[PDB]
RNA sequence: AGUAGUAACAAGAG
RNA sequence: UAUACCUCUGCUUC
């Protein structure tokens, strides 16, 4: 019966299998190029490599929050006495007003004598928290005879094009400072060299992270989220003011207490997971927003002073927005110290890898170099259209950054894009080991692919990034193509 | 106690609800209307976790005095509320009640805790009494294989072990007594002596018995040792690229050495065999090699199991050998004849043709199976005598029904029914005489009635029996319950004897490479010798390129200087005897094509160079033996491609990188300048060069046999890999 | 002990 | 019935019977059981013994 | 200079380092309101890919039924259901005779298991439609509803115990011209009360008979509720899952069972294959097709992956699967192993909350349910939507439900799906061409392999697969699957490349803190790492790291910091009190403030016994007081090893249920638990051992203290006074 | 506003 | 209408 169905059955079904070659590779998301669409928007839940936290040298040891702000700003008076608003720059549907009274009884409140860091129920709170903009529930029936009430159309994602702040971004939260911000807690002794090993390779890895700049923001968005997840079940009704708080080290190890702005929690009676809870965030910074307004169209931009940063006076801004979370993301905040897992281990494996070729550790042979061996080197990113070569320590932070900001820029179109791309990354090995693959409907593929390359900023990086590497290997597939014939 | 249950039954008996529920609902239905609940399943408790603590209330507590010594507040902290829980209606509490009552809460009775609670404090002792060892780096296989998570006290199957627990903590609520009982009386004995005093929950103490009693199994990658004491501790005994010697406290079992000391023969053996003076290297080693912490000497010394491979190097190093064989729950142990197995095809009596190995010759042996012991006489497929003494019927029984299978007779052959072919529970085919062992245990109806019976002896010592384990004047034809109860090794590892007879087989081994018990070791310079194939593999190849420098000069200079190293003997013991010879005729052939003539590659010359060890061998011609792939022992994956790349060896020259079983390693500044267009043709086949590209009217892709059979100077097509026609000459 | 470095700090 | 068995075998200290009981006279502090037959009672008997 | 991670790939490969294509330390997308266009969607979707069959009116249930079986082949590789039942069977029978005797074994395994398998099995399958309230409940709650209400209909099949006369009694059901059932309803009760008035109101609630007909019933019971599946990673946009009843779950688990015992001993399939074992069936897969045409023998490995799997699989297949399956089994096992493919064939689709219509002039919004969806211009919904219900009108039901006939749902019959799956490998060749295919298959995801002499062959043995596959129902995935030489491939995120790469990325979430309790949570954060170390390649300083990150995430969220650093807390409080009052300050655990002595060699060993001997005797006096009140009735997916100590607690119930009409359950939960709770001091093996008998439950109790008493007044222990007392109750009783 | 993204929250209920 | 600047609720399904 099946050979007797195969025969009667049309020819017009079958696989139509092709066998892929490189030109049969397009870049992907070719909307992203295009001039004609605005460029992706800086829309992070806090700000990154443009934050600026106010110092403040202390024991060492935990404070109350409010105390610590309150010192903070005593240290740095000059802004926090500031009420004279110079505005920068201005979102579209924005109030100044509201907006910079917000930040003034931020301000005050966390300033003053008392104990609570709770916020008066203001007209200019209630719009930034978004008091009651909430529908009335009502009876089917009610809405059945209404004939205004309709099925409203959904708002689909705005098609944005590349912005060259994500690649500035990934540049700058991969580099080293001076300052270590994780708080890795304590272990059990060392007994078995397995573990001497594993402590030994420790101060390697882990160090190489701490001292960088993405390991100071990911802790400055664990701290945050740890907090604004206990207020907003605790104080549900109450507004309250909850400072941007990271403890830090410098190399000579003094404990500095750094803020870099204060935020406001709206009103949290969250019953669902996916229930919103509005936050207000008013941050330092040192970056002037007419440089990349392209970058700041959400954002609203003050100037409240300067500050000797670098030896020379910068002018400091405030950047404030409206923004949001709920319970799911703030948990996923908390549990945002595992981006050093992730990009740990996979470089653990090729320190292994490395081990098992030369019968002994191989950690410092990757990072330093040693009298045997040179140094680890890979190709980390390009400089006016060529290659070049970055330290293992580098491809480190590169990994825990691009993990940091897979937490940052989570959701579906990074699932999707994700998922949908790594096939065609999968046949790029095969043709770059010659393994003759083949494919049954790559416009199936691509349509997959570029559905989910709408408006998050490091989707649109990422497939910017992928045709530039993909148009890399190309050059390479003409050495492979002409050997033996 | 009896006058509470009584009152709170009276009382409870007042509401019309509950005399319903319980006049309505059956002994069954008790467990449906026990899970009954307004609780939901909590799909993100990760989540709802980190959202209960940050509100007051979160946790719920039991109502009873105990809940009551809580106090409301604590110097302001307050540590529970008056509201009660929907579940267990007492009050709701914090989690800061837990800290207080840790702090100033109830002293409680401890006492019976550690024997409570022995399986984890065994852990503790296994760990704190252990002695670790070194570190070291280099591949390792990982084989993933069904392996015992945690040691047990007494390994039993659920249904029997829920008992044994049963009679246990409710004796009275057993029900229908169990051949378990008598089974483990001394257990449930011990048990009940050290959970009496303990003031710990029965559930509790079902949990911790249901632990130490029924037994963990699950998949794992292991290598080396597979002992649950060994397992519990795998994360730090190995990596994927890295070694850790570790030897656990405590006592270890018997028969955990004898799985070891097996394997450990095995594989010294293996090794020394292809390099000359095999005995020299049986000895360095085995001197040497360590079972956890014993050594191989001792072991061998102190348990008298044994097998082939056990009993050569027992001679090698000294004292005596046992002769010692395991049929499933037979233990045999050989008086005299030395039989021979010989594979034919037995068409058994239910009516299917059997590839089955008979044991040619006649043999005697000294037999035992559980208590019942005796001697048995056999012949090439019959059972001559088989004087036994007299015990328990089950061991009787037994041990004549192995000895019936274990002679291979042909009434045992001639008397199956059915089928026989069962698969394990696993789902793993057993082996021909495995699985008659498993069906006639079972079925022993058809073996005696097959058997045939005669006259008992009538001696006075001497006594006959029947089917059912009695004595009885017609016996079993052959069956005789009884009342009464030097050696020097060759250069190539074969026991002869003083009269020159030879006993013991260097090729009477099993090839089959199991993994060992306990953590095998080897004391000395070279482990890696006594390895699996990646293992070498990846090792010997990592020697080529450290060498890489003084070996390619040395190929312009030293003709047959290179092909034979310290190294490359361990790659040897790889492959496969009966090809290792036609492999390094070839491969000195293509290399020596490489060097005699213009043409050279380095990444082919690193390839082939250990294959060139073992003596080679040419075909008739003079001309070597062609291959495509040069397979390993082990696995359908270990082979080296010869044209195209595979699983152990491949090269991409776009980077200039050697892959060996995975590992990465740059040949980038050890590559000549002509290397660019030089087609690989003319080191694939011995005695062949390229001379054009594709020319269709020569026709199709030659095959190794035709290739063979061209005549010298004569074009023909060859296919490198997939999608790369040559036109190459002889 | 180990201070990273780069070529851009 | 098995627990009314066990918990008298267990309470006077005794083997518990591997079969179920009919009775149990509390004075003997002995398992009874008993057997109604056709024909003879000596041959309902030492089938029972066995 | 711009940094590119992407340029890792040039120097590692992508399998070498796939952990980094995973990005698994972000959010997972959640669903909102509705999943109403989405089941729609599923509706419409499989009647598209089956509309060419055979529609007609089912005289039964009144619904618009469609049948694709046997129908006219697919002239397209639009994804077609229309499967043939010859072609089916003779993939059974090439299935049956090379492996014999299996079909016939697992079905007496499953039938001698059945005849075992008692009611209360029926209380793990965690969410089940109650037809009674129209809700998803707690399968516990809704096994008893059901109960309770087949007894107001004179069906006992419950009181024996055994599922065989249960199952007996649903089908039975189906005949009732009327059925009855329980509906809570509430009523104002006067108790005294000193309180001004001498009286209180509480509104104490009573049980009424309320009944439904029988067609009414019986499309309850073939009813499926639906809802949007939630954290489904990797896909853009989300979709919709079922749930079913409590009658058909019984003939599942025996056909699951059945399909199990048959998924066992294949070779071919990776089910229910745990993830560990899978690569040791694959790995030795690959081995075996690679070495087995060496002459230029092209070995090709498709990553594979179907296309509507459940929306074109059909019901009428299974039914006709296990008729062949049970050959040997006798009458009444075939007609038991029929029935859950006969109800999923007329089964009803729900179709959850419905629409929300609002207007943004007035700030108003409003659900519209599923019976209301056509109470309504359809230019007022949007211009998807609108599509939708003019699509969905043909198979929509007048009390708002969809007709359904085809097609499965998400998670049903995985196992039996499987099989048929198997059996597309099990063919290997048609036309005795020159190609040799084999793999593993695991319900949606499949991994094909293809030698053959050149690759032109390969391909047209792929073909030969993908144009087989159509006549069984099953449509591989064009756009999503790919081909290659062997040598590396993808399987259910599983990357081979010459061996099986770590996956790290796809566990990291599991790093963090479980959410069981604070004992527990501890246990399990250490074994994960464990784990993770041996099975998916986690070196000794990344598992070092992730022992730190777990405490810093076990310290914040269980608000536990050290004793001896001053954090704030309510909780803090008090454990700098213990801190300065203890003297073995590292036998506290970190629940309690204590330091971390956990490492790489005892992640295996719980806290409480790696501590025990640095304990104070009033600290481990108070943390393991055997009668503390933290600890619940306990009562014996991964497990832990943990000790059962103060910080092994329970959370709050929910109490949303307080103010809604739920109430009831409250008392009758207690009412139950009072009457276990009592049962259980009566017998201590009931936590245990599940206790037996169709006799009644008091009985049992009333027996069980009689005996209590007869043997403590003769042994020694009560006296005449406090037996003839016992007596006196009992007598009563 | 904003979160967010094919549908919701921006409190609900008595 | 009122009690209700009150009360209950934060995964509890209609």
């Amino acid at each position: 019966a099946i050979e007797r169905n195969l025969a009667r059955m049309s020819p017009l079904v079958s696989v139509t299998p092709k066998k892929l070659t490189w030109e049969d590779l397009r870049p992907i998301g070719p909307h992203i190029y295009n001039h004609e669409l605005p460029e992706v928007p800086y829309n992070a839940f806090l700000l990154m490599s443009d934050e600026l936290g106010l110092a403040n040298m202390t024991e060492g040891k935990s404070k109350k929050p409010k105390t610590l702000a309150k010192e903070c700003l005593e240290k740095y008076s000059t802004l926090r006495d500031q009420t004279d608003p110079i505005l920068i720059m201005k979102s579209e549907k924005a109030n100044e007003n509201f907006l910079w009274k917000l930040w003034r009884d931020c301000v005050n409140t966390i300033s003053n004598e008392e104990m609570s860091n709770e916020l008066q129920k203001t007209n200019y709170a209630k719009w930034a928290t978004g008091d009651g903009l909430t529908y009335q529930k009502i009876m089917k029936e009610v809405a059945i005879d209404d004939e205004t009430m309709c099925q409203e159309e959904p708002k689909i994602p705005n098609k944005c094009r590349v912005a060259a702040w994500v690649q500035t971004e990934m540049n700058l939260l991969s580099t080293l400072t001076s300052k270590r911000a994780l708080d890795l807690p304590e272990i059990g002794p060392d007994v078995a060299p397995v573990e001497h090993v594993g402590s030994e390779r420790r101060k390697y890895f882990v160090n190489e992270i701490n001292y960088c700049k993405a390991s100071t923001v990911m802790m400055k968005y664990v701290l945050f989220h740890t907090s604004l997840l206990n207020e907003s079940n605790a104080s549900m009704g109450k507004y309250k003011v909850i400072p941007i708080t990271n403890r830090v080290v410098n190399e000579k190890g003094e404990s500095f207490d750094m803020l870099y702005g204060l935020a406001v929690k709206g009103q949290s009676h969250l019953r669902g997971d996916t229930d919103v809870v509005t936050v207000v965030t008013f941050e330092f910074s040192s970056t002037d927003p007419r440089v990349d307004s392209g970058k700041w169209p959400k954002y609203t931009v003050f100037r409240i002073g300067s500050l000797f940063v670098s030896g020379r006076e910068k002018s400091v801004y405030l950047y404030c927005r409206v923004n949001g979370t709920n319970k799911i993301q703030m948990k996923w905040g908390m549990e945002a110290r595992r981006c050093l897992l992730q990009s740990m281990q996979q470089m653990e494996a090729i320190v292994e890898q490395e081990s098992s070729i030369q019968g002994y550790d191989m950690t410092k042979a990757c990072f330093k170099g040693d009298r045997v061996n040179s140094p680890k080197t890979f190709s980390i990113g390009t400089q006016e259209g060529k290659l070049v070569k970055g330290s293992f320590g580098k491809a480190l932070r590169v990994i825990f950054t691009k993990c940091l900001m897979h937490y940052v820029f989570g959701n579906a179109q990074l699932e999707g894009f994700s998922a949908e791309s790594r096939r065609l990354l999968l046949l790029i090995q095969a043709l770059k080991d010659r393994k003759g693959p083949w494919v049954f409907d790559l416009e199936g593929m691509y349509s997959g692919i570029e559905e989910c390359i709408s408006n998050n900023p490091w989707v649109i990086q990422s497939a910017y990034w992928f045709n530039e590497w993909l148009g890399f290997e190309k050059e390479g597939s003409k050495v492979l193509e002409s050997v033996d014939e | 106690m009896t006058l509470a249950k009584i009152e709170l039954l009276k009382q409870l008996l007042r509401d019309n609800e509950a005399k319903t529920v319980l006049k309505q609902t059956t002994v069954d239905q008790y467990n449906i209307i026990r899970k009954f609940n307004t609780s939901r399943i909590e799909k993100n408790p990760s989540l709802r976790m980190k959202w209960a603590m940050c509100s007051n209330f979160p946790l719920a507590l039991t109502k009873g005095d105990m809940a009551n010594r809580i106090p409301l507040e604590y110097k302001g902290i307050q540590l529970k509320t008056n509201a009660e829980d929907i579940g267990t209606k007492g009050q709701m509490c914090s989690i800061a009640a837990v800290t207080w009552w840790n702090t100033y809460g109830p002293i409680g009775d401890t006492e019976g805790f550690e024997r409570v609670y022995e399986s984890f404090f065994l852990r503790k002792m296994r760990l704190d009494n252990a002695t670790w060892g070194r570190i070291t780096f280099g591949p390792v296989e990982r084989v993933r294989k069904r392996v015992l998570l945690n040691p047990l006290t007494k390994e039993m199957p659920p249904d029997e072990a829920s008992n044994v627990i049963m009679e246990i903590l409710f004796p009275k609520e057993a029900g229908i007594p169990r051949e378990s009982t008598w089974i483990h009386r001394e257990l449930i004995k011990e048990k009940r002596e050290k959970l009496k005093g303990t003031m710990i929950t029965p559930i509790v103490l079902a949990y911790m018995l249901e632990r130490e009693l029924v037994a963990r199994r699950r998949f794992l990658p292991v290598a080396g040792a597979t002992s649950a004491e060994f397992i519990e501790m795998l994360h730090c005994l190995q990596g994927e690229n890295w070694r850790q010697i570790y030897h656990p406290g405590g006592n270890k079992l018997t028969e955990s050495r004898s799985q070891s000391m097996i394997v450990a023969c095995r594989k010294i053996i293996r090794r020394s065999i292809v390099a000359s003076n095999p005995l020299e290297l049986a000895v360095e080693i085995a001197n040497k090699t360590v079972i956890d912490t014993e050594p191989l000497k001792s072991c061998l010394a102190a348990i008298d199991g044994g097998d082939v491979a056990c009993d050569i190097i027992r001679a090698a190093l000294g004292l005596k050998i046992r002769q010692r064989q395991r049929f499933g729950r037979l233990e045999l142990k050989r008086i005299s004849g030395r039989g021979f197995k010989n594979d034919e095809e037995i068409l058994i009596g239910n009516g299917t043709i059997q590839k089955i190995g008979i044991w040619d010759g006649e043999e005697e042996f000294h037999v035992r199976c559980g208590e019942c012991r005796g001697i048995l006489k056999k012949s090439k497929m019959k059972l001559e005598k088989l004087l036994i003494n007299s015990a328990k019927k089950e061991d009787m029984r037994d041990l004549i029904i192995l000895c019936m299978v274990f002679s291979q007779d042909t009434r045992m052959f001639q008397g199956v029914r059915g089928e026989i072919n069962f698969l394990n529970r696993a789902g793993q085919l057993l082996s021909p005489m495995y699985q008659l062992q498993r069906y006639f245990l079972n079925r022993s109806n058809d073996l005696f009635d097959q058997w045939g019976y005669e006259e008992s002896p009538k001696a006075s010592e001497l006594h006959g029996i029947n089917e059912s384990m009695n004595a009885s004047d017609y016996t079993l034809k052959g069956v005789v319950v009884t009342r009464n109860v030097k050696v020097s090794i060759t250069k190539n590892l074969s026991l002869i004897k003083r009269t020159g007879e030879v006993i013991m087989g260097a090729n009477d081994v099993s090839e089959l490479e199991s993994q060992a018990q306990l953590m095998i070791t080897y004391d000395t310079p070279k482990m890696w010798e006594m390895g699996t194939t990646k293992e070498l593999v990846q090792n010997t190849y990592q020697w080529v390129l450290k060498n890489l420098v003084t070996l390619k000069a040395q190929f312009l200079l030293g003709k047959e200087d290179m092909f034979q190293w310290d190294a490359f003997e361990a790659f040897e013991s790889i492959i496969p005897q009966k090809m290792a010879g036609q492999y390094s005729g070839f491969a000195r052939a293509v290399l020596k094509q490489m060097r005699d003539q213009e043409v050279m590659k380095t990444d082919q010359f690193i390839k082939l160079l250990p294959f060139c060890f073992s003596p080679p061998k040419l075909r008739s011609n003079g001309e070597p033996y062609q291959f495509l792939k040069l397979v390993l022992k082990g696995g359908g994956e270990n082979f080296i491609e010869v044209r195209k790349g595979s699983p152990l060896f491949s090269y991409n020259p776009q980077t200039e990188v050697l892959t060996i079983c995975g590992r990465m390693m740059s040949l980038k500044g050890k590559i000549e300048d002509e290397e660019r267009n030089r087609s690989m043709g003319n080191a694939v086949l011995a005695g062949f060069l390229v001379s054009g590209k594709y020319d269709p009217d020569l026709g199709d892709f030659k095959t190794i046999e035709e290739l063979e059979k061209l005549k010298p100077g004569e074009k023909a097509n060859i296919l490198l890999y997939q999608g790369k026609p040559v036109k190459v000459v002889k | 002990s180990y201070s990273p470095t780069s070529p851009s700090y | 019935a098995w627990m009314v068995q066990r918990s008298l075998a267990q309470e006077h200290g005794i083997e518990t019977p591997k079969y179920l009981a009919d009775l149990f006279d509390y004075k003997t502090k002995r398992f009874i059981e008993v057997g109604i037959t056709k024909g003879l009672a000596d041959d309902y008997f030492w089938k029972k013994k066995e | 200079m711009n940094i590119n991670p992407y340029f890792l790939f040039i120097d590692v490969p992508i399998q070498a380092a796939i952990s980094t294509t995973f990005p698994y330390t972000g959010v997972p997308p959640y669903s909102h309101g509705t999943g109403t266009g989405y089941t729609i969607d599923t509706v419409i979707r499989t009647h598209e890919y089956s509309n060419k069959g055979k529609q007609y009116i089912s005289d039964v249930t009144g619904c618009t039924m469609v049948d694709p079986t046997n129908g006219p082949l697919p002239e397209d590789n639009e994804p077609s259901a229309y499967a043939q039942l010859d072609c089916v069977l003779e993939a059974l029978d090439r299935m049956d005779e090379e492996h014999p005797g299996l079909f016939q074994a697992a079905s007496q395994n499953a039938m001698e298991t059945l005849m075992v398998t008692t009611v209360d099995k029926l209380t793990q399958g965690r969410q089940t439609f109650d037809w009674t309230v129209c809700r998803n409940q707690p399968a516990a709650t809704a096994l008893n509803t059901t109960i309770t209400s087949f007894r107001l209909n004179d069906l006992n099949g419950a009181d024996k115990g055994g599922l065989i006369p249960f199952c007996q009694d649903i089908i039975d059901s189906l005949d009732r011209p009327e059925m009855t059932f329980f509906s809570v309803k509430n009523i104002k009760k006067k108790l005294p009360a000193k309180n001004r008035k001498g009286f209180l109101i509480k509104r104490i609630p009573m049980k009424v008979k309320d009944k439904i007909t029988k067609v009414e019933y019986i499309k309850r019971a073939l009813s499926l509720n639906t809802m949007t599946k939630d954290a489904e990673r990797g896909k853009l946009k989300r979709r919709a899952i079922a749930t079913a009843g409590i009658q058909i779950r019984g003939f599942v688990l025996v056909v699951e069972n059945l399909a199990k015992n048959i998924c066992e001993n294949l070779e071919q399939s990776g089910l229910p294959v745990g993830g560990n074992e899978k690569k040791a069936k694959l790995s030795n897969a690959v081995a075996k097709m690679l070495s087995n045409c060496p002459p230029g023998g092209i070995s090709m490995t498709v990553t594979g992956d179907n296309t509507k799997w459940n929306e074109c699989l059909n019901p009428r297949i299974f039914l006709a699967m296990t008729e062949r399956i049970t050959r040997d089994s006798p009458i009444w096992f075939r007609d038991f192993c029929s029935i859950a493919p006969v109800l999923f064939s007329n089964k009803i689709a729900r179709l959850g909350k419905g629409f929300m219509i609002t207007s943004k002039t007035k700030r108003l919004k409003a659900q519209i349910p599923c019976p209301d969806l056509f109470s309504i211009p359809l230019e007022r919904y949007n211009e998807e939507t609108r599509a939708k219900l003019k699509k969905l009108k043909p198979f929509f039901n007048e009390e708002g439900t969809a007709s359904l006939s085809p097609g499965m749902m998400m998670g049903m019959f995985n196992m039996l799906s499987t099989v048929l799956g198997v059996a597309a490998l099990g063919i290997k060749n048609i036309g005795n061409k020159e190609y040799l295919w084999d793999g593993l298959q695991s319900s949606d995801d499949f991994a094909l392999f293809v030698n053959a002499k050149d690759e032109e062959t390969c391909m047209e043995g792929i073909n030969d697969f993908y144009r087989t596959c159509k006549l069984l129902g099953i449509n591989m995935s064009k756009k999503k699957s790919y081909c290659n030489e062997t040598g590396m491939f993808e399987f259910t995120s599983m990357f081979y490349r010459d061996g099986f790469v770590s996956n790290f990325a796809m566990e990291l979430p599991s790093f963090g803190v479980a959410g069981v309790n604070e004992s527990a949570d501890m246990a399990i954060g250490m074994t994960i790492i464990k784990n993770n170390m041996i099975n998916n390649g986690m070196g000794p300083a990344t598992a070092q790291t992730a022992i730190q990150l777990f405490i810093a995430d076990y310290r914040y969220t269980y608000k536990c910091h050290r004793g001896d650093s001053k954090v704030e807390g309510k909780r803090m409080k008090i454990i700098k009190e213990l801190w300065e009052n203890t003297k073995g300050r590292d036998g506290l655990l970190v629940a309690d403030g204590g330091p971390n002595i956990y490492n790489l060699r005892n992640l295996h060993i719980p806290e409480i016994v790696l501590k025990y001997n640095l304990m104070d005797p009033e600290y481990k006096g108070r943390l393991l007081h055997p009668q503390n009140p933290f600890v619940g009735h306990l009562s014996i997916k991964m497990d832990y090893d943990a000790v059962s100590g103060t910080h092994s607690w329970r959370t709050k119930r929910n109490r949303s249920i307080l103010n809604t009409d739920q109430r009831n359950m409250i008392l009758e939960e207690q009412c139950y638990a009072k009457c276990c709770n009592l049962f259980e001091a009566c017998f201590n093996s009931a936590s245990y051992r599940k206790p037996v008998g169709q006799h009644s439950m008091l009985e049992a109790m009333a027996h069980r203290l009689r005996m209590d008493a007869r043997l403590d007044y003769e042994s020694g222990r009560m006296s005449k006074d406090d037996f003839e007392k016992a007596m006196a109750h009992l007598g009563e009783i």
